RNA sequence: CAGAGUGUAGCUUAACACAAAGCACCCAACUUACACUUAGGAGAUUUCAACUUAACUUGACCGCUCUGACCA
């Protein structure tokens, strides 16, 4: 063996759920583009058929003449009014839920625009440490083999997630605080391999707690500072 | 009645000319020589300058190459040189830059075709 | 982000006017 | 029967195993620039340059002129970088800038490059006419002391000497007017020769005219060591060159 | 319809400010993939010293990552419990045929 | 001249690629992945379009080697509805499906992480990504269908 | 059709310096080329390639 | 927190001064797209003091990279 103790972990993630709400100036470009989009457009089949109606219309005041006028029972701007009328009637779904009101940092419905990354806490040494689920690694095993197998041991959790390659995206190495340093264990070497949460979440005993779903950002506040280093690599906020 | 440097059919630019106007655009600069065929270079403005980039909104656009043509040409009957070979690209020919740097020398008194050889 | 390469309008030399409208899935979901 | 290249070969440090992953050019313009630059470097083979190339002297010219300027590079490039930021900040510079409407003051430029550029680039063109190479037998010096010949022409005209301008024999008949930038104590001699003028010898030179011990920069009042001569060029002898050397 | 100087100044504006934009969304996306790169990179030369058979294993691909199929984001969540309209699908692509 | 040290300056056949006047697959290695397709599907042509287009330019930034860039043929969906106090679908509207397809190859084992994983990220919304393993049947699934030939083929089975 | 004019060779203005089917030799300072590909001497002088 | 190395925007053994350069890079139009071309866009000497010279040399001051302590 080793001195190094071998360990795996999971950056188990959960991709953004709905669209980032545009910036002032993505939103000045996206009216621009809009603009100019009508402006070198053609004449669409609504348009045409106003301006038809409007001119058979005026034929009909100014001249006797009818031509059967069968569809001129509705409008186009008669059948737009009817079209916003049933889009007032539907709501739409919240993008700012109940869990960010609440700010229930265990709920995977919180945070829709932002990607959230999976923090279990585990206590090592008579002392609470939050860390991204980990195993140790077993011989007759690929190194990855055990980021798949932390979900397994997770309390009471029905998720699937889907695996990207099988290379680490990162590593954190420690040495223990003098309290156990021995030859034999010197410290320990963990591995992270991210995964995305296809579908699933945790039961309500499995809820108990002791884990959150965290954007980069307020990722620091749980990982330590020599861990959050690490961690702040392979994690994109793109 | 001096010898030009005839030939080189095959490859490009042509070699035959006393001088030529050549122009240097970069992604910062625009630069424009007059050499003579030797490879002497006989006048040049660049956007480099203090003197012409203190009055440059920008370095690099059609102003700036409008303005090296104004201050070459200047600097071109200062020394004596009313005659050169322009030798563009079709692109470069083809481009308002070029154009504009054309007519500024054009309307400072150089001419950009030269007079021919008289052999006899 | 979504907005990478999301604001756009139709690259055609002949096109007819289109016009913005939510696409409400099977879900709930829009689009 | 075959020979060792006497030197490294062309397209040699190419790697030819992946050249499809290999940058192309894919434009004309950066073969060009390429070619040009592969053009200048010397070779070990036969070139056009080796039969065609004028042969310079491998030592370097003597310089014979005035110290350089001291300048400090660090104040003077904030300075300039401030003055950029504040034509940049004009909103109605932009707009002409962007509307192509723009133009530059060329007497603010022809001054600010006299004090800067002016003397190097009149060096180069002095070079070029061969002024160096016929007065100083190939020695250079810098002139950075800009000097200003006109020749009156009626009353009300004047006929400036750059360098190498076509000026008449009729323009040129009296002296013309000598304006320097000089201290004051200081002491100059400037004369006036025909590189091309002299009938007889072929290396020779005609002194037109000659002003010694000039105090400051009135020339009036300096001695006359050689009168003004008008300049002659013999009708078909070609065009000549009259150089002023302050 | 000729559009007025100032609305051809402001479009005009508006464009040089997204170049420099989208100047910078391309640079945060740059370092983001050299920052992803070289933590693997790193990890992985940290798991050749400590074990090879598995920096063998590490760097082999993947038979299971695809097909790979992920679907944008909405724009709105789906709603719990919402019941949509009765109706069909009509696929009605045109077929073509090459004959001779 | 062939004794001459000078031999060959002119030689200028090795820097370029062979021309040769449908194409073979080639399968990934054990570290590098084989020809990969990736599907664009989306409800609006020019979101299709866009990230078509940001795919192929990242590949290139990426000096990801883009085999090909193409579309596929439209599919065209009438979406009809039960009508109020009804048994009568009705027409309520057509909805066209759009794919780009950018067919890289070259792929590394240890990058194709990282390449995914910025792929997702700028997918727009209601754009499907899918990125599969080219094969045969997808090239053949772009030309028309013979009917004659499966007349003919009939007769043999 | 070759070389008719070697290095070194005086040649003058006209003299046909080679022939060739295709472009083996191009022309440079002061030669000709013909509608045939022919390099002829433009002036006076020494043959240098 | 200590000990070393280290210093122009992405790269460069670009920077004599006449000058912070060349390329890479970003948007638009063209192109299915890419590429090319055209027309635009954004940039740097870590900061002071020493023939005032100095992006360059010596010092501090900052950022950076490793080597240890700290570390679950
Ligand atoms: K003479
Ligand atoms: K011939």
């Amino acid at each position: 063996g080793s001195p190094w103790r071998l360990l795996g972990a999971l950056c188990l993630q959960r991709p953004p759920v709905v669209s980032k709400p545009l910036t002032p100036l993505q939103e000045e470009m996206a009216s621009l583009l809009q603009q100019i989009e009508i402006e070198r457009s053609l004449y669409s089949d609504h348009e045409l058929r106003a301006l038809d109606e409007n001119q058979r219309l005026a034929k009909k005041k100014a001249d006797l003449h009818d031509e059967e006028d069968e569809q001129d029972i509705l409008l186009a701007q008669d059948l737009e009014d009817m079209w916003e009328q049933k889009f007032l009637q539907f709501k739409l779904g919240a993008r700012i839920t109940e869990a960010d009101e609440k700010n229930d940092r265990t709920s995977l419905n919180r945070k829709l625009d932002r990607n959230l990354v999976l923090l279990v806490r585990e206590k090592f040494g008579d002392q609470d440490v939050w860390i991204l689920p980990q195993a140790e690694w077993q011989p007759g095993e690929t190194l990855r083999g055990t980021a798949e197998r932390t979900l397994a041991t997770l309390s009471e959790n029905n998720m699937e997630a889907k695996f990207l390659g099988n290379a680490p995206c990162g590593h954190y190495t420690f040495k223990f605080p003098q309290a156990m340093r021995t030859e034999s264990n010197l410290g320990a070497k963990v591995f992270f391999f991210k995964a995305l949460l296809l579908t699933g979440d945790f039961s309500q005993a499995g809820n108990k707690g002791h884990h959150v779903w965290v954007t980069k950002d307020e990722l620091g506040d749980y990982l330590k500072p020599k861990y959050l280093a690490q961690v702040r690599r392979f994690v994109s906020d793109l | 009645v001096a010898r030009k440097e005839r030939g080189w059919r095959t490859v490009f630019p042509s070699r035959e000319f006393w001088h030529r106007l050549r122009v240097i655009r970069t992604q910062h600069h625009v630069e424009a020589l007059v050499e003579h065929q030797n490879g002497k270079v006989v006048v040049s403005a660049s956007t480099r300058e203090w003197a012409i980039k203190k009055h440059l909104y920008s370095t690099r656009n059609v102003v700036a190459c409008e303005s090296i043509g104004r201050v070459l040409a200047q600097r071109c009957l200062e020394a004596g040189i009313n005659f050169m070979v322009y030798q563009p690209t079709p692109w470069e020919a083809a481009s308002d830059s070029m154009k504009r740097l054309q007519s500024a020398m054009t309307e400072g008194g150089v001419v950009l075709r030269e007079p021919q050889r008289i052999y006899e | 982000d979504s907005s990478r390469a999301s604001l756009t309008r139709v690259h055609r030399q002949a096109y007819a006017r289109l016009y913005p409208v939510l696409l409400v899935k099977q879900d709930g979901s829009t689009i | 029967r075959r020979t060792p290249p006497l030197g490294p070969m062309p397209n040699s440090d190419i790697d030819l195993s992946n050249l499809e992953r290999l940058e192309k050019y894919r434009s004309f313009d950066r073969y060009r620039r390429r070619a040009e630059q592969e053009a200048q470097a010397p070779h070990w083979w036969r070139t056009y340059r080796e039969y065609f190339g004028e042969k310079t002297d491998p030592k370097e010219k003597i310089d014979i002129g005035l110290p350089p300027p001291k300048v400090s590079r660090t104040q003077q490039l904030l300075e300039r970088k401030q003055a950029i930021q504040e034509l940049r900040a004009n909103v109605e510079e932009e707009r002409a800038a962007r509307l192509r409407t723009a133009s530059v003051p060329l007497d603010a430029v022809r001054a600010e490059w006299e004090r800067t550029c002016g003397p190097y680039h009149k060096q180069r063109l002095a070079e070029y006419y061969g002024l160096y190479r016929d007065l100083f037998h190939g020695a250079t010096f810098v002139p950075r002391v800009p000097l200003h010949v006109a020749y009156a022409v009626g009353e009300d005209d004047l006929m400036p000497v750059y360098c190498g301008n076509e000026v008449t024999p009729t323009e040129a008949a009296q002296a013309p007017e000598v304006t320097y930038e000089a201290e004051e104590g200081s002491l100059w001699t400037l004369l006036l020769t025909s590189l091309d003028g002299h009938l007889l010898e072929p290396d020779a030179e005609y002194l037109h005219w000659l002003l010694t011990n000039i105090p400051g920069n009135r020339v009036a009042e300096g001695q006359v060591t050689c009168p003004y001569l008008p300049p002659f060029p013999a009708r078909g002898s070609g065009i000549h060159r009259l150089a002023f050397l302050l | 319809v000729e559009l007025t100087f100032e609305e051809t100044e402001r479009r005009a504006l508006l464009l040089k400010k997204w170049s420099l934009y989208k100047q910078q969304e391309r640079k945060m996306e740059r370092d983001t993939i050299r920052a992803m790169l070289e933590a693997q990179q790193e990890a992985l030369e940290e798991l050749q010293l400590e074990s090879p058979k598995l920096h063998a294993e590490a760097i082999k691909r993947d038979p299971n990552l695809f097909p790979f199929e992920k679907e944008g984001p909405h724009y709105t969540p789906p709603i719990p419990n919402y019941q949509p309209p009765e109706g069909r699908y009509n696929d009605i692509t045109k077929v073509y045929t090459q004959v001779e | 001249y062939k004794t001459k040290p000078t031999h060959g300056i002119g030689k200028y056949k090795h820097l370029i690629k062979a021309e040769e006047p449908v194409r073979a697959i080639n399968l990934g290695t054990d570290y590098e992945y084989g020809v990969l397709n990736i599907h664009l599907t989306a409800y609006d042509m020019t979101l299709a379009e866009s990230y078509a287009q940001y795919v192929h330019n990242l590949c290139n930034s990426l000096s990801i080697k883009v085999e090909e860039s193409y579309a596929m043929p439209t599919k065209t969906i009438e979406v009809l509805q039960l009508q109020d106090q009804g048994s009568k679908m009705l027409l309520d509207s057509v909805l066209t499906t759009h794919e780009r397809v950018v067919q890289i190859s070259g792929l590394s084992a240890t990058f194709a992480e990282i390449f995914l994983e910025i792929i997702q990220s700028s997918l727009p919304e209601g754009v499907r990504l899918s990125v599969k393993e080219h094969t045969e049947e997808d090239f053949k699934g772009r030309f028309k269908a013979r009917p004659e030939l499966e007349e003919l083929l009939a007769k043999l089975k | 059709q070759g070389i008719k004019k070697m290095e070194g060779h005086y040649v003058h203005a006209g003299n046909i310096i080679a022939t060739q089917r295709h472009f083996r030799w191009h022309p440079g300072a002061h030669v000709g080329v013909g509608k045939n590909k022919c390099l002829y001497a433009l002036e006076e002088g020494i043959v240098r390639y």
